[PDB]
RNA sequence: AAGGUAAGUAU
RNA sequence: ACUCUGGUUUCUCUUCAGAUCGCAUAAAUCUUUCGCCUUUUACUAAAGAUUUCCGUGGAGAGGAACAACUCUGAGUCUU
């Protein structure tokens, strides 16, 4: 079993080298998320209150 | 502890050794090999910007290099003092 | 040298996750109109 | 001079405008260096060659 | 989408390929929240019915079911493949992969057109069927 | 026709395959007026010279107005030291030309490494 | 780089 | 004219980056405007926003070379 102690090596050296700015991206994605549900809300939460109605 | 440079013999030893897939001596190293193959262009790159100037006969460079021979860099930036760089481009 | 040094730093992400998620275990792979009906 | 190294000047001249404008101040990172997460593995060996 | 059968394991595409001897099994490899594979779904579904007679149309996710991925080469968004009395048949789209259709199509009289030339050829004994529409260009002027 | 381009600009104002070369159409250094065709290029007092062309030729080139000014104004005695200069630097050239010209100059006995390698790769 | 795979029986 | 004052180099790690991070300069994706348009994968070239990459500074931390004396200012600094 020397080759799956082998594949977690590389993948962690790629997640090493993802965390240059993975913090300072998933959070700007975040407000951006956010700001484009602020105006344009989720499909769902448009019937919310008729579901709750049901 | 801290690792040290190894002898230049012993890189030069593990490439022979690593001749072509039709020997049978190394079969069942793959992930271990191939896995660290997709980080080629950097040794590509590496190795261009480390490049001999005109002025240079042999440039030695420093070498990160696979434990099976897959694959090598230049671990070294080019670094140069810029009226030295451009002083040595004139003349 | 310099020119294709500056072409080597914008291919190399190319080739490093073109090759990475070819020679790997796991190999992986009109919509806007007929997106919100 | 001819044509063409002067169609040259200003086609260089674009490229170095081009770069200087469309130009924006780097993204702050966490400073992760490659080939110092290689030789931290025991995949990798440094030599001098 | 969510209105067509979906099969579950790679032992039940096995069965519905199987079973099926005198209609061609229509099978949507893909993901159900996949955008391609909502067009494509839903276009399914509206020939649903139409194609009662001479097709029966399954909907597989891949993710649930590798079981093709290797050999089928199931790594397109969505993929839709034409089996007949236990036998893979190919169209020639004009598209270079004669083995699936791989992208979402609009009409839904287009469909119908491939599932009914399909069932022709492959009742004749073909093994290959060319379209009546030619896919080299998506005919956008 | 030169006096027809400036009504010409001025009524315009008012009213597959790879190339590696760039076109001559692309080429923007066309003008009209004598003044932006036939630029003034930069002196630099006779004593400054564009980068990259050699200083030989650029000497040959220059325009000798700052030379005619130096001969002009410089005294006699000043004028010894800028001569003796001269003849010095014309010296060391010439040195460096003698030692620097083509096998067809030299004797075979007399031929250096350099000159024997430079006529065998003729 | 492609949009240029005849299909079918037989080992 | 005095006692104490504690280095520099280098290898790593963790973070923050306003600043020409960079007196240098690529690529990708997306959104618009275009030029080819014939279908993606490549593109024409401007804009906007992002991502990745080649590099960088500051600070903190942990080892090593360093071996430490003293630089140095603090002062009663002395005739």
């Amino acid at each position: 079993k020397d080759d799956e102690e082998a594949d977690a090596i590389y993948a962690a050296l790629d997640k090493r080298m993802d965390e240059r700015r993975k913090e300072r991206r998933e959070q700007r994605e975040k407000e951006e998320i956010e700001k484009y549900r602020m105006e344009r809300p989720k499909i769902q939460q448009q019937f919310s209150d008729l579901k709750r109605k049901l | 502890a801290q690792k040290e440079d190894m002898p230049p013999e012993h890189v030069r030893k593990i490439i022979r050794d690593h001749g072509d897939m039709t020997n049978r001596k190394f079969r069942h190293d793959k992930r271990v090999y191939l896995g660290a193959l997709k980080y080629m262009p950097h040794a590509v790159l590496k190795l261009l910007e480390n490049m001999p100037m005109p002025w240079e006969q042999i440039r030695d460079v420093p070498v990160l290099y696979h434990i099976t021979g897959a694959i090598s860099f230049v671990n070294e930036i080019p670094w140069v003092i810029e009226p030295v760089y451009i002083s040595q481009w004139g003349s | 040298w310099r020119v294709w040094l500056f072409f080597m730093r914008g291919i190399t992400p190319l080739l490093e996750r073109w090759l990475g998620n070819l020679l790997a275990r796991q190999f992986e792979g009109q919509r806007v109109e007929s997106h919100f009906d | 001079q001819p044509v063409k190294v002067r169609v040259s000047y200003q086609k260089l001249l674009k490229y170095y405008v081009l770069n200087a404008l469309k130009h924006r101040p780097p993204k702050a990172q966490k400073k992760r260096y490659l080939f110092r997460s290689f030789k931290a593995t025991k995949f990798f060996q440094s030599t001098k060659l | 989408s969510y209105m067509l059968p979906h099969l579950h394991n790679g032992w039940q595409v096995d069965q519905a390929i199987l079973s099926e001897e005198d209609r061609v099994v229509v099978i949507r490899f893909g993901h159900d929240w996949d955008p391609t594979c909502m067009k494509m779904d839903e276009v399914l579904y509206s020939i649903a019915e139409k194609v009662k007679n001479f097709a029966v149309i399954y909907l597989v996710d891949i993710t649930e079911v590798p079981d093709f991925n290797k050999m089928y080469e199931l790594y397109d968004p969505c993929t839709v493949m034409f089996f007949f009395r236990n036998k893979h048949i190919m169209i020639d789209l004009g598209t270079g992969n004669n083995n699936k259709i791989n992208w979402a199509m609009e009409d839904k009289q287009e469909m119908v057109d491939i599932i009914e030339t399909v069932y022709r050829g492959a009742r004749k004994g073909r093994g290959l069927v060319v379209s009546p529409k030619d896919y080299s260009t998506k005919y956008r002027y | 026709k030169d006096k027809s381009k400036e009504l010409h600009a001025i009524k315009e104002r008012y009213l597959r395959k790879f190339v590696f070369e760039w076109d001559a159409s692309e080429d923007t250094s066309i003008d009209y007026n004598p003044l932006y065709k036939e630029r003034h290029q930069v002196q630099l007092l006779g004593r400054g010279f564009i980068a990259g062309i050699d200083l030989k030729q650029q000497k040959r080139e220059q325009s000798r107005f700052y030379g005619d000014l130096m001969e002009k104004r410089r005294t006699l005695e000043e004028k010894e030291q800028e001569e003796a200069r001269l003849r010095k630097l014309r010296k060391k050239e010439a040195k460096q030309r003698w030692d620097d010209r083509h096998w067809s100059q030299k004797k075979l006995d007399e031929m250096t490494d350099r000159d024997w390698r430079i006529f065998r790769e003729d």
